[PDB]
């Protein structure tokens, strides 16, 4: 006829994870700010890259930044 | 008041101005604000001119008043 | 650092200003003015 | 690009690169708090699109995209959070978006 | 010397303007506009 239509879908909320084991969330940025206030050597170290940032979390949604 | 939160320095303040918005009510909404010093000594702005009614009705001194302090409001 | 205060000022200007039997006072084009001013600041920054 | 042209001195010191590193983490900490609200899966171009609000009382929405099938592998080809520019950012209240 | 009059003007603009059964007139984003203008003056000063 010469038109299209959508659906409004009122009142949506926070999406935590995508469908099928994909998380949209980053790891916690608070310990990186804790370690900014100390030296750079206590931040750019392997012990801070182990527990605070994952292996699979090093890739993924926020992976370009890491 | 100053407050040290998320390894930052928050500072929070209200503003004594009436703002009858429901136009039957009195002392209906007051503007509340926040900010935080970053580690470049630069001030960002969390909340910035959000309208909140007073917890206490009318008295200069009350007993106890904590704010929820993550984006919400109670005593 | 002079980019976020312009967008915050244009956010605050869209709130209504006059009360008490005169609704309104909200500047309608404030967010596009801050978009233009922010983009001018970005152009001057890149030329610097 | 902000980091790369902040350490662009001539006789560099370690203070300048640490200051640019601090500015990088301060800029990252804002993007690490973007709150994903609205999704959209385009089927022709095999992409997701997200709409993300930040945690301020002014809204300041953003957008990003994952650029392939969600289960082609573990990885989507993601994108930087970029700011939606016009007319959403006023301190108003929305029925829908 | 053109820094303190901008912050004082933005201090004075947040006072209410209209009286007599029309409250308000206070420019809400005036202090962030003066922050942006002050920081532009500082950038031009440092480049000078």
């Amino acid at each position: 006829g010469g038109n299209s239509f959508n659906r409004i879908t009122f009142d949506t909320n926070i999406i935590h994870e995508l469908d099928g084991d994909i998380s949209l969330l980053p790891p916690d940025s608070l310990p990186l700010v804790e370690k900014l206030q100390t030296s750079v050597d206590e931040l750019l170290s392997y012990s801070t890259q182990k527990d605070k940032i994952g292996l699979d979390a090093f890739s993924g949604s926020y992976g370009i930044y890491f | 008041n100053l407050s040290w939160y998320r390894n930052r320095l928050y500072v929070d303040w209200l503003n004594k101005t009436a703002f009858k918005t429901d136009e039957g009510k009195g002392k209906s909404e007051y503007h509340y604000n926040a900010a935080y010093k970053n580690d470049n000594n630069a001030w960002n702005d969390n909340i910035s001119n959000m309208k909140i009614g007073l917890p206490w009705e009318q008295s200069k001194d009350i007993d106890e008043i904590p704010p929820i302090f993550i984006n919400q409001d109670n005593v | 650092a002079s980019v976020a205060p312009l967008m915050l000022a244009a956010a605050l200007d869209t709130a209504p200003n006059v009360f008490g039997l005169a609704d309104g006072g909200s500047h309608w084009g404030a967010v596009p003015y801050a978009t233009s001013a922010t983009l001018q600041i970005s152009a001057g920054l890149t030329e610097s | 690009n902000t980091f790369e042209q902040s350490i662009n001195n001539s006789r560099l010191t370690e203070k300048s690169v640490k200051s640019a590193l601090q500015s990088y983490l301060i800029s990252y900490e804002k993007l690490a708090q973007i709150d994903t609200i609205k999704e959209l899966y385009v089927e022709n171009i095999k992409t997701h699109f997200f709409l993300g609000k930040t945690r301020e009382s002014p809204c300041q929405y953003y957008w990003r995209s994952g650029e392939q099938l969600s289960n082609d592998s573990h990885h989507l080809r993601w994108s930087e959070w970029k700011k939606v520019e016009c007319n959403i950012n006023g301190t108003e209240e929305k029925f829908f978006i």
